[PDB]
RNA sequence: CUGUUGCUUAUAGACGAUGGCAUCAGAAAUCGGUGUUGUAAGCUUUAGAGUUUCUUAAUCAAUACUCUCGGGUAUUGAAUG
RNA sequence: GUCAUCUAAUUAGUGACGCGCAUGAAUGGAUCACCGUGAUUCCCACUGUCCCUAUCUGCAAUCUAGUGAAACCACAGUCAA
RNA sequence: UGAAACUGUCCUUAGUGCAGAUCUUGGUGGUAGUAGCAAAUACUAAGAAGAGGAAAAAAACAUCUUAGAACUGAAGAGGAGAAAGGUUCCUAAACAACAUUACUUGGAUUAGGGUGAAUCGAUCCUAAAUUACAGAUGGAAAUCCUUAAGAAAAGGAUUGAAAGGGAAUAAGAUUAAUAGUUCUUAAUCAAGAGAAAUGGUAACAUAUCAUGAACUUUAAAAUGGAGUGUGAAAAUCUACGGAAGAGUUCUCUUUUCUUCUUAACAAAAGUAAAUUCCACUGAAAUGAAUCAAUCAGAGAAGUGGAAUUUAUUGGCUUUGUAAGAAAUUCAAUGAAUUGUGGUAUUUUUGCAGUCUUCAUAAAAAUUAAAGGGAAUCUUUUGCUCGUACUAAUAACCGCAACAGGUCUCCAAGAAGCAAAAUCUUUAGUUAAAUAGAAUAACGCAGGUAAGGGAAGUCGGCAACAUAGCUCUGUAAGUUAGCAAGAAAGAGUAGCUCUGGUGAUUAUCGAAUCAGAACUUUAAAGGUUAGGGG
RNA sequence: GAUUCACGCAGUGUUAACGUGCAAAUUACUUGUCAUAUUUGAGUAUAGGGGCGAAAGACUCAUCGAACUAUCUAGUAGCUGG
């Protein structure tokens, strides 16, 4: 007896696909008498129709690769495929750089470390690509403040 | 590609059923029936279409109100 | 189509009604030659042009 | 998979009477896993036990 | 007598044909010879750059040492039994 | 066409000469950088294109079970004079 | 054989004699049991039903369930629509015909059943365009005109979009099939019925509030594209704390895997990003600011406010809805739980300014407000039509179950610059013009090769070869922009480490770059991937 | 109206397959292209001495150096077959 109707009906009650439905291979006469959704529901509760579990997809292999690549295990020259600008965008490095440099100059001005005329002159120097990192700018600010008292 | 391939896009009707002759001859864009000559009051008949005259004319239908008149 | 006019659906329904065969009792009338309905069509065999 | 099979396989074929008709016989080839195939010869298995 | 048939038959072969054996028939493993590749899995050599963690024990660690001329395959159109 | 040049070898290519059958100026004359699934020639590299063919895999082709057409057809089907 | 009409002679009459016309119509042979039933990776075992796997292997066996093995690989062979189709949808009986074998299978035969809306669309509005009365023209049918010609229409007639505009519905469950349509619960909308206000300096604000006619104006509906930055949600990934179940477990693994959810409509604990305005004050020693810009005495920065946008109220968390639902477990209908984050990627969605045009990127229905001053909570109803199914390597167009063609929506992991090639997850399917045996020649598709290297040939046709990324380096010529990835050379793997690029006051987090030992089969090349002059 | 890759699209080459084909123009690799002179759905407009054409006498329902369809029409044939 073709159990296509019961396989399709169970897949809708179980809210799964037809591949996740399991009908008992030995109790075919009992299943084939279930000609309605209500009849299938009783068969489901009686454990004659169970829902198969999904196949396991382990991320352990992927987790190890990320852990190794955090230490730079595989990020060599022979494992780089995109251009230098593609892997690390050059424009976003500049957007970040003066989001850091200009945040420091606003903190220094608000703390009384530098005045408006000094802050303005350093603002155009930061924008002019003069200080590569935060430490380079802090050294210049410290160095320039000593000429203020001399 | 003028043969088999060009037939795939034919899914837009040109003619639909007409109200006066019942045939699928009502041109949608021209707003006239190719067969019975719609809104034109006179029925469309031509002497070169002698077969078209013997397919739809008097006596090809029920003759509901004229069969009694001639019998009377 | 899913969308259709009211008159078009009724003429669609009549085409369903006329796609039937001769009833068995009609075939048993005396002097009967009508055994099949030669005005029959199937959706995959002939399009009814409407 | 469909492309690779074991180089050597050990089987256990048992002639048995058919359950339906006892005068008819059928074979039942089964799988007997082994650690290695060294020293394994054609052994005829007659249990003959209560 | 001959042919069919069997050895999923060969020194043969598109199919027929042809060649061999048919109860001392045949087939099968296994075993030894003969080949191919290159030293299997487990534990040890602190092999071992170094970082951890006790504190100067451990852990992790490409590769490398012993067992190892190892392990695996080998008629399928190989050769004994 | 004649002279150089490219090759061992040049009805090919490039560069010159020009009474040019019958070139020539918006029927446009000359000039090319960039561009071209446009036409032609020569180099390096690479190779079964070739010397000269060998071999491997899949699908068929071969045989069998089921199923099963078509073009064509005066009649047909061995040669020499 | 056949079972009801027919014949001979004489005149008369003719649709009167067939081997051809590539003659017309119908039927039938050889070819011939021959060519074929070979694109789309693929099936195997056990059982059930069935006349339908038998047997000297007749080596193959349709359908359904389970197990194994697999394919589409999420821009799918997934889940849904528009056109087109029209009952192909579901169930049962049944297999004469059809699906190049067969069929218990079927989109095939027979018979029943199935499409439920105040909120989804048509209906309403107009766009390109289209058609009427009167008028003009014409021998004629008919043509022109669409507001101009009119005693016609406060103003301009008809039609024209199931992708343009548009009043209002969501979650859960249910059917063999319908569901923003039925049931439960929870809402929303429209048309009804029962001398006329305050507050804030101001921008502006008040559970309907707080009268507002003719007439007029304004705004909305209603308007290009590119690229950059960013707010928010979802998906993926990840940190922390567990609960429940499953897998592995002779070698280990505090391990791997799955669930931990929430609607329409409203509320206002807490709290964001961006833009535009308002009050104070008046900037030069000019400041303020972005990734870029850009702004200011017709007034900057600073402080304090106001408004709008952010997929319903008011954007996010939260709340009512509402846990009673749903999901994951446990027991034989009843019980358990349902924290908090991220300075990561993608998609969607808004916002902010920048660029671009000899391109400037629709209208109406409908609504609101203003100027003006004429006048003195409950309950009822919500009509007509569409609604099933495919939407395609089998429901559409191609004569067909045709490798052709046909407009869209949603979209996981690995790896990589990449929505690339390759593999897998949820979902779907294992059949999609038949199989078995042997492993001949000639073929179609994919390959390799000693020495030579275009000597083949009309012709390097076909194949081979280069190929990613980083550093160095790059000619003549030139319209001075290019040529240019010219040409040419070097490096690249694994393991163990070191340093640089930030936030908050030691912790927290991002992949990216550079460097050094050691080791090996000395490393882009599994796939993808420029031959050069 | 820069250079390329991808979803798609075309049709340079093999003058490969097939050529009583999957197909009355298709398939495979290769090649080109893959957003502004772009691709595309629906609506609508243009009709036969006419239309439309970045122009090939190209396209106008497998029909084009003048579509399809019906009538004149049993057009005419000093030519061919019976």
């Amino acid at each position: 007896v073709s159990l296509k109707l019961q396989k399709r009906l169970a897949a809708s009650v179980l809210k799964c696909g037809n591949r996740k439905v399991w009908l008992d291979p030995n109790e075919t006469p009992e299943i084939s008498l279930a000609n309605s959704r209500k009849a299938i529901r009783k068969l489901i509760k009686d454990r004659l129709i169970i829902k198969k579990p999904a196949a396991m997809h382990s991320r352990a292999r992927v987790v190890e690769r990320k852990q190794a690549k955090i230490l730079g295990r595989h990020t060599g020259h022979g494992k780089r495929k995109g251009t230098k600008n593609a892997r690390t965008p050059q424009k976003t490095l500049w957007i970040i750089r003066m989001r850091v440099l200009r945040r420091l100059l606003l903190k220094y001005r608000t703390t009384g470390k530098i005045d408006k005329h000094m802050y303005h002159d350093f603002y155009l120097k930061v924008k002019g690509n003069q200080y590569k990192n935060k430490k380079a700018l802090m050294e210049s600010i410290f160095k320039a403040l000593e000429e203020k008292k001399l | 590609t003028k043969g088999t391939s060009c037939r795939g896009t034919r899914h837009n009707k040109t003619h639909i059923l007409c109200k006066r002759c019942g045939k699928r001859s009502w041109h949608l864009q021209k707003q006239r029936c190719a067969s019975c000559g719609y809104p034109d009051a006179k029925m469309r008949q031509y002497a070169w279409g002698y077969k078209a005259l013997r397919r739809r004319t008097q006596g090809t239908g029920r003759m509901r109100h004229l069969k009694i008149a001639l019998k009377r | 189509t899913g969308h259709k006019g009211f008159s078009y659906k009724l003429k669609l329904g009549k085409k369903i009604h006329q796609n039937r065969g001769v009833p068995q009792w009609f075939r048993m009338k005396t002097g009967n030659t009508i055994n099949y309905n030669f005005k029959r069509r199937h959706w995959n065999r002939r399009k009814m042009g409407m | 998979g469909i492309r690779s099979v074991a180089d050597r396989i050990r089987v256990r074929m048992a002639r048995l009477p058919i359950e339906g008709e006892e005068g008819k016989f059928y074979t039942l080839v089964s799988y007997v896993p082994v650690a290695s195939f060294k020293g394994l010869v054609t052994k005829t298995v007659e249990e003959a036990e209560n």
